[PDB]
């Protein structure tokens, strides 16, 4: 997943 | 091996260092090479990105 | 369907790692683990  | 920035593994919750196994089907699912090697999420086609750039 | 690993020339069972650049190139999960052909992005395909 992306943790932006 | 490089860190893929802002990417967390959905198998082990660690960082993704070296090759990033990004699912092509799911919107937002990724495996580090250890979780890929253990056979997590093998029902879906993925892109294997050896480095971020 | 006759898929042979271009790393070790063994069989490709479970996940097939097809190079996205080099036309007719594939790796087993072991050769992928070992980090052969690591310059190229691959498509990972589930085996039947
Ligand atoms: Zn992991
Ligand atoms: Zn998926
Ligand atoms: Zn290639
Ligand atoms: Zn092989």
């Amino acid at each position: 997943r992306i943790v932006p | 091996n490089m860190v893929h920035p802002n990417v967390i593994c959905d198998g082990c919750n660690g960082p993704v260092v070296g090759t990033r196994y990004k699912c092509s089907v799911c919107p937002d699912y990724d495996l580090c090479s250890v979780c890929e090697g253990k056979g997590l999420h093998r029902g879906h086609t993925k892109l294997a990105f050896p480095s971020p750039f």
